[PDB]
This record gives structure tokens, sequence and C-alpha cells, in this order.
């Protein structure tokens, strides 16, 4: 079996990608 | 996280792709998960669970109007039952594709019972659906003898980013003079335009029906689908009434009690 | 690589009725995008209560440190932290400002729920994020609720202010109807601007009409996707 096959997502817009991001914050465990 | 953790995450996501998106959700998890061999051997399961759950509709060649890829279809080996045209098949999960098709024996006592409701479903399902597709198969299960009708009906347009799709499961186990009645009806709605809004609804359905002539009981079962599934929709159309002009008008105003946009210096007095 | 843009287009598809189970199976599935998953992928709005100044406050990835939350009425962390990220006086003042002007937003569309406002400084100026959270009352047996996330990035006379805005809306109910209904997900759109800054048009102004004029659009988008939109579409199932 192939997966190469199996097209295919083009991938949608993301307009959240781009926001401006706040760096350098601990994650949580 | 581990592998077999990693993995099962894998599969469960393949298997909630919504309608019409199967191969968009399998790439991204490809992609996610990086490892073909990882989920070649642990998401095996996920292509057949989806398409049996989905009720995919498969074209054979050489014959018209499709069959339902179903759990109650499935033969093993990779190969699946068409009830209606009497004939086994193969198919791939992957490519969603049928081949092969061969004579299969399909005898049975259930067997005029299974084509008479056949036969009127199927024309319930030319009336009522616009795309519809239905497979019933007749089996003994615990000794008893069932019906079980299966209806798909989708619509895909991937390119206004919505796709839709109805499932349902009409299960009649017969003991005379009285037939029982088990459903399950289903619809899901994906939109996706700058968005993901979903909606996914099922209701049960237990009931029961006078069992008499195969021609006749095929009716009374037509007859019992028709009016739940009419129901069921109507039950639709009024939450949605009842979604616009209460809740959501409740949530928020359109404008304030003013009937003017907000004076924002004002505000900030 | 691109496992962001697939995570994204994922976060599309699955379900939105489990939007949260469905954020933390992706983070654990690719461990190293916890933070970019985080902060690009929106999540219902929580409610926390600031027992200090005796309000609500909501909770989200922008008012986060390690696994504490910064209330924007005590300007503290709960849990407390030793050195919680916190906003300079100049941008604390103003986000003291920003919650003050859109509590009255908040009362005066939504006529209840709950909001916060929560600033932090970029290189050339700043953003914030401004949240509404508002539940419906329950009756005739739905269940509503609203989310407003309000991603704004100013650029410091005149400034010019991008707003990514996304509604989130969610709707269920189980009569007998029907059996269980769950009609849910969210919209997302984005706007750009210049306006002159000035002593009758200052920061708040500006993106208060900002988000008053988007949230507006979206509210009316909203119904046409929600009640018109999926319903022709369920109509033609049929």
């Amino acid at each position: 079996v192939n997966f190469d096959d199996i097209a295919s997502s083009e991938n949608l817009l993301h307009l959240t990608a781009n926001r401006p991001k706040m760096p350098g914050r601990r994650l949580p465990g | 996280v581990s592998d077999e953790e990693k993995v099962r995450i894998a599969a469960k996501f393949i298997t909630h792709a919504p309608p019409g998106e199967f191969n968009e959700v399998f790439n991204d998890v490809r992609l996610l998960l990086n490892n073909d061999n990882l989920l070649r051997e642990g998401a095996a399961h996920a292509f057949a669970q989806y398409n049996m759950d989905q009720f995919t509709p498969v074209k054979i060649e050489g014959y018209d109007d499709q069959v339902l890829i179903t759990e109650h279809g499935d033969l093993g080996n990779g190969r699946f039952l068409d009830p209606r045209n009497k004939i086994s098949f193969k198919f791939d999960h992957l490519r969603k594709e049928a081949s092969d098709p061969q004579p299969e024996d399909t005898e049975s006592a259930l067997k005029q019972w299974r084509d008479a409701c056949d036969s009127a479903l199927r024309a319930y399902v030319k009336d009522h659906y616009p795309n519809g597709f239905c497979t019933v198969y007749g089996k003994s299960i615990d000794g008893q003898q069932t019906i079980i009708a299966c209806i798909e009906s989708h619509q895909f347009q991937p390119k206004n980013f919505w796709n839709g799709r109805w499932r349902s499961e009409w299960k009649f186990t017969i003991t005379p003079p009285t037939a029982q009645v088990a459903a399950v009806l289903k619809i899901q709605v994906h939109y996706y335009e700058d968005g993901n809004v979903q909606l996914v609804s099922h209701k049960d359905i237990q009931d029961s029906v006078q069992v008499s002539s195969d021609v006749q009981t095929a009716k009374e079962f037509i007859k019992i689908i028709e009016n739940a599934e009419n129901e069921y929709q109507t039950a639709i159309s009024e939450n949605y009434q009842t979604m616009s002009d209460t809740t959501f008008k409740a949530l928020r105003r359109q404008l304030p009690v003013t009937r003017t946009k907000i004076d924002w210096n004002k505000i900030l007095s | 690589d691109q496992q962001l843009d697939c995570a994204l287009d994922l976060m599309r598809r699955l379900p939105p009725q489990q939007i949260e189970k469905n954020l933390s199976d992706l983070i654990d599935l690719v461990p190293s995008l916890c933070e970019d998953l985080l902060s690009s992928v929106d999540q219902p709005l929580k409610i926390a209560r600031d027992k200090v100044v005796g309000k609500d406050y909501l909770l989200c990835d922008y008012n986060r440190d390690g696994d504490s939350y910064r209330s924007p009425w005590s300007n503290k962390y709960d849990p407390p932290l030793e050195d919680g990220a916190m906003p300079s006086a100049r941008l604390r003042k103003l986000e003291v400002e920003a919650n003050n002007a859109f509590d009255q937003y908040r009362d005066l569309y939504f006529e209840g729920g709950v909001s916060s406002v929560y600033l932090w400084d970029l290189d050339h100026g700043f953003a914030g994020v401004i949240l509404i959270k508002k539940a419906g009352d329950g009756s005739k047996k739905i269940k509503g609720c609203w989310d407003s996330i309000h991603v704004v990035e100013v650029q410091e006379r005149t400034a010019h202010y991008k707003l990514t805005s996304t509604v989130m809306l969610w709707l269920q109910t189980n009569k007998t109807g029907s059996g269980t209904m769950n009609l849910g997900g969210s919209l997302t759109r984005q706007m750009e601007k210049d306006e002159t800054v000035s002593d009758s048009s200052p920061h708040i102004a500006n993106i208060g009409r900002l988000v008053e004029d988007m949230e507006n659009k979206i509210r009316s988008t909203l119904n046409e996707i929600y009640f018109g939109k999926t319903k022709d579409i369920v109509n033609g199932l049929r």
C-alpha cells in the first residue's frame, strides 16, 4: 500500500498564525 | 509521549475526519506523526473503520447504482458484500475503489424479505434524498431474523468550503406478529471558510411494527422510516429557528439601546 | 516544515465540539509545537474569580505564565508567581483604562457576561487581546455560549492597527426532537487600518471602534452561516 497515493490537503489559510506573539513565557507543566 | 500513544492519537484524528475531508485529515496526521511505519502498523484499522462508519458509497463497474461500505457488509479479507447485486467485491479503503466483482451466494430464508424491503427502500431513497444510496442486509443475529437498512446521502463542496452527510441505520428484528424497530439517524455538516463550524446531530429511534406479508411489511417499514426521518428533519428545522430567534439574539445585541454605535470618547469619561 | 501548518489545518477540520481535547491531543502528537499551538489555536474562554477585587476575569493563553494566570483587575498571578510576566507601568495604566472601557462595551452590547483586556509590549508599539465571554440563559432548552477573542497589534501622531478577531459560537440542545443537536465552532476575520492618534482619538478609542465594527460584522456573518448556510446544507442532504 502506498501513502503518496492519497492526495492531498493543500492547506487552508490560517489567520491566527500571524497575530502578535508574546514571546518568553513559561510553558505549563 | 510514547510512539504508541502518538499513533493512537493519530488513528483517533483520522477516524474523526469530517465528511468529504478524509484525505486532508489523513495527510495532516501523516506529516505530524512523521513515521510511515508507525502509522501503517498502528493506524491500519483506521481507514476501514472510517469508511464503514461513514457508510461510504462506492461505484462498482458494471452495476448501476452504488453500494454502502458498512460493518454489515464486511466479508473480511478486504472484500465487502453487495446484497442487492448478489456480489462480493474487493475494496481499497485508502483509494476508496471497488474491484474484482464476483457472484456471491446470498441465499437465505431472509432472501425474499431483504429483497422486498430493498426495492421499497430504494424507491423511498430516490424520492426523499437528492443523492441518496441505500443497502439492505438480511441476516440472523442471535438466531433472530433481522433486516438492516442503511441509508447515506452527502454533498461535498470543498471549493465552497463545506461538506455534509446524512446517515441512517434501521434495524427490524422480526418476531411475528410484531417486529422490533431500532434506528440511529445522524447528520453532520462542516463549514470552514475562514473558520470551522460544525452541526453534529443524532437521534435514536425505538419502535415496533405489525409484520405480515413480505410485500406489506416492506410498506410498513418504509412508512415508519419516512415518518421518523421527516419528524427528525422537522425537529432540526425547529431547533434552528429557536436558536436564531431566541438564543443567538439573547447572547449579543445588534446595537446598544441608543441604536447607534458607541461614542468612544464618552465611554472614556 | 510545515508541521505547524498541518496542525492548524487539522484544527480547521476536527469537530469543534472537542476543541479542547483536540488541542491537547495535538500537543501530545507533536510536543515540540507546544508554544506555537498554545498561542495560535483559539480555545473557549474560561472564567476565573479574582478573590481580591471580587470580580470575574477570563483565562486564555495570552494572560498565562507557566500554570498561573494574571488578573486584569489586581494585576496579580494566580497561583502567585515570583517573576510572572507583567506589563510596564505605562502599559499597565493603559490596560486598566482599556478594561474599564471594554467593561462598558460589554455591558452595552452583551448586557451581562464577563470581559478582560490584557496588553503587552512590542518593539514599535504594543499588542493586546480583548476577550468577552457570554453564556446563554438556557431558555427553551437551548444551551448557548459566545466567546470573543480580539487580538490587536499597534505600531506607533498616527498609528497602524491590525486586528485579528475570532468569535466562537456554541449552540446545543437535547430535545427528544431532534435527539442530540450540537451547532458550534468559530469564525475568524482580520482588518487593518491607519488612524490618527490624538486627544479626541486616543488608542483606546481607535481600538474600540475597530473591535465594535469587527464584532458587529461577525455577528451578522454568524447569523448567515449558522442559521442560513448550514441549514441550507441540511435541507439539501436532504
